[PDB]
């Protein structure tokens, strides 16, 4: 699953 | 030389289906600690109706590093939902450790479909409560 940041 | 290196945070949001948060708006958890002498501070952030246009159909979920003694911390994380029996379900975990700095978060923009979450048949909102579960492992302080 692809992790990402909300900024 | 002693550190809390692994920790599990359990967060219950009451009356979830009636949360008023629109797209982009956040719900923020309380701050929790780890590392040496509680020197690492964390919290959870959830977008009940998604972060952006792409994630409109989803709940978005993130772990935020609030405070650390140095420049960064590297950590693995796993998010899941606790069902009515208290059992883990719909788990997603980071593929590796990620670099956190103060004010930065990491998580899953498309953690779970809202319609699936909200469907009573699925038993993920017992008594209309969403219980999120975040297990963290800190590789470096």
């Amino acid at each position: 699953p692809e992790a990402s940041s909300s900024t | 030389s002693g550190k809390v290196v692994k920790f599990s945070y359990m967060w219950t949001i009451n009356n979830f289906s009636f949360c008023r948060e629109e797209m982009g708006e956040v719900i923020k958890s309380s701050t929790f600690s780890s590392g040496a002498n509680d020197k690492l501070k964390w919290c959870l952030r959830v977008n009940p109706k998604g972060l952006d246009e792409e994630s409109k159909d989803y709940l978005s979920l993130y772990l935020l590093l609030v405070s650390c003694p140095k420049s960064e911390v590297r950590a693995k994380f796993k998010f899941s939902i606790l069902n009515a029996k208290g059992e883990e379900t719909k788990a997603m975990e980071s593929q590796r450790a990620y670099r956190f700095v103060q004010g930065k978060d990491w998580g899953f923009k498309k953690f779970i479909r809202r319609d699936f979450l909200l469907d009573e048949a699925n038993g993920l909102l017992p008594d209309d409560k969403l219980t999120l579960f975040c297990e963290v492992s800190v590789v470096q302080d």
